[PDB]
RNA sequence: ACUGCAGGGGAGACUGGAAUUCCUGGUGUAGCGGUGGAAUGCGCAGAUAUCAGGAGGAACACCGGUGGCGAAGGCGGGUCUCUGGGCAGUAACUGACGCUGAGGAGCGAAAGCGUGGGGAGCGAACAGGAUUAGAUACCCUGGUAGUCCACGCCGUAAACGGUGGGUACUAGGUGUGGGUUUCCUUCCUUGGGAUCCGUGCCGUAGCUAACGCAUUAAGUACCCCGCCUGGGGAGUACGGCCGCAAGGCUAAAACUCAAAGGAAUUGACGGGGGCCCGCACAAGCGGCGGAGCAUGUGGAUUAAUUCGAUGCAACGCGAAGAA
């Protein structure tokens, strides 16, 4: 807003994984204030993620995000008549917020009966770079990279 | 198939565009590569990236001809004006003296009328 | 008149360099150009770029300014020839010969006109592209008259300091252009003091409706000239004079309105400026707009659909209870 930044709120860990990334991913998951619910769904998912890896799923979460992370948004304005993008270096908590909004974005679309099981499949294909959670973190970075001449427009 | 050591470099850089050629010491063109040869089309063509990027296609196209030296003609009220002179450095050109040769009428030819935008 | 001095003051002839454009040729090859964004256009039959040579016209970077000159319009590349005016000093000379000036006469930016040259760049008209509801415009790409020269005509500008010319007087402060002259004076400082002539800013008395002017008066006085008498109709008509024409100069009335104006004050407004806020946008999550139903409303229907609410700030509102 006008008067200088907001403060952000802290996370407690999980308590079955012992991990600030998992607690940051069931709030993405969550709908209509159903955290029993959501916590079903991501604590289901990892758990269906080591009966196909076998490694303990927040190191293969840990690789599905660095798949997923941009660095580099598309951020618009108006100069004159015409208006284009501007490219811009993500900082790095808009980038895990970015990424995580996109596994749980995607996988909410994908072609399996239960959410449980379009969690895990998207999780395991991103820490492999082959899903289409990874699709949007290079037509994001193409579409950067198509408009390097506009960088000059930093506000 | 040339091979001429010692080389000097144009770089016409107006309000729309920037031409970046690359010459022996007598004016004989080797290469010219442009902001529109690298593509771009319209109003781009006037960015400081679009500079640096017709810099870089001259350059490594004049040292298929050997020019391992080039020295530096600048002219033009562009933008991309010192971006052109850092990005021949950058692609394996010596650039040695800077020269501004921009052509300054004696209060001869007249104007074209002032434009009300 | 003599002696010094400053200057784009004027007219004529010869002449200098940068750049714009085209031409001839070399190197080179696929784009150049243009805009808020684009297209028309140029180019692929060798453009743009880049180096060399040549043709031609116009304008004169830096010096250059808050500065100089001219009655005003205006005047700056260089040199030469002819030529106008001003300032200071000396006090040599004439001895009121002075000021203004009705009509008159000359000069008078730019556009335009006539005949004849010239034509690079710019560019009314015009053509195409764009924008747009339309775009006879702004913007873009071309482009004729014209801009330039010789000789004539025209005689108008916000021709402005919106302030006619001459003279005398009425505190100063501070820059600057042109002279002359005493002191520590040759310790150079070209500093200071005095004095005459310009050119600015700031300011007291004084004036003004106010803003403002103020020794360069719009102050205090005298002499001559042009002009004004409410706003429109109108610097138009008719008549005349001038012009090749465009048109210029002189110049009304009927009729119509009760105003038209000047300076300043408070506000509001601005596709004006400065700083600052708000779920205002941005960054996020969930909706409305499509479906079916409940409810209020517009319209229509009806014997009656009781009345009220109507942009935000009316429409699950007055109704927290219509068989
Ligand atoms: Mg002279
Ligand atoms: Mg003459
Ligand atoms: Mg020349
Ligand atoms: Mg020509
Ligand atoms: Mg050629
Ligand atoms: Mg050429
Ligand atoms: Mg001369
Ligand atoms: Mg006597
Ligand atoms: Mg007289
Ligand atoms: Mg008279
Ligand atoms: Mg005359
Ligand atoms: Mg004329
Ligand atoms: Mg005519
Ligand atoms: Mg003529
Ligand atoms: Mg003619
Ligand atoms: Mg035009
Ligand atoms: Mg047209
Ligand atoms: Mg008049
Ligand atoms: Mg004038
Ligand atoms: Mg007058
Ligand atoms: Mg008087
Ligand atoms: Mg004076
Ligand atoms: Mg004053
Ligand atoms: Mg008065
Ligand atoms: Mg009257
Ligand atoms: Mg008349
Ligand atoms: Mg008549
Ligand atoms: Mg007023
Ligand atoms: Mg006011
Ligand atoms: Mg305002
Ligand atoms: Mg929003
Ligand atoms: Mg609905
Ligand atoms: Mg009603
Ligand atoms: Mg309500």
């Amino acid at each position: 807003p006008r008067k200088g930044p907001a403060p952000k709120r802290p996370l407690v860990n999980d308590p079955v994984y012992g991990s600030q990334l998992v607690t940051q991913l069931v709030n993405k998951v969550l709908l209509k204030g159903k955290k029993s619910l959501a916590e079903r769904i991501v604590y289901g998912a990892l758990e269906q993620a080591r009966d196909k890896t076998g490694t303990d799923p927040v190191i293969t979460l840990k690789r599905a995000l660095d798949n997923v992370k941009p660095a580099l948004e598309v951020r618009s304005r108006r100069v004159g008549g015409a208006t284009y993008q501007v490219p811009v270096e993500v900082r790095p908590d808009r980038s895990t917020t970015l990424a995580l909004r996109w596994l749980v974005g995607y996988s909410r679309q994908r072609r399996e009966k239960t959410m449980i099981e379009r969690l895990a499949n998207e999780i395991l294909d991103a820490s492999n770079g082959l899903g289409a959670s990874v699709k949007r973190r290079e037509d994001t970075h193409k579409m950067a990279e198509a408009n390097r001449a506009f960088a000059h427009y930093r506000w | 198939k040339k091979n001429v050591p010692h080389g000097a470099a144009h770089i016409k850089s107006t309000f729309n565009n920037t031409i970046v050629t690359i010459t022996d010491p007598q004016g004989n063109v080797i290469a010219w590569a442009s902001s529109g040869h690298v593509g771009f089309k319209g109003s781009r063509k006037s960015t400081p990236f679009a500079a640096q990027l017709a810099a870089e296609n001259a350059a490594r196209k004049a040292q298929d001809h050997g020019v391992r030296k080039v020295d530096v003609f600048v002219k033009g009220p562009g933008s991309g004006r010192e971006t052109a002179i850092r990005s021949l450095q950058a692609a394996g050109l010596e650039v040695g003296a800077i020269s501004d040769v921009t052509p300054q009428p004696h209060n001869g030819v007249r104007p074209p009328k002032r434009r009300r935008v």
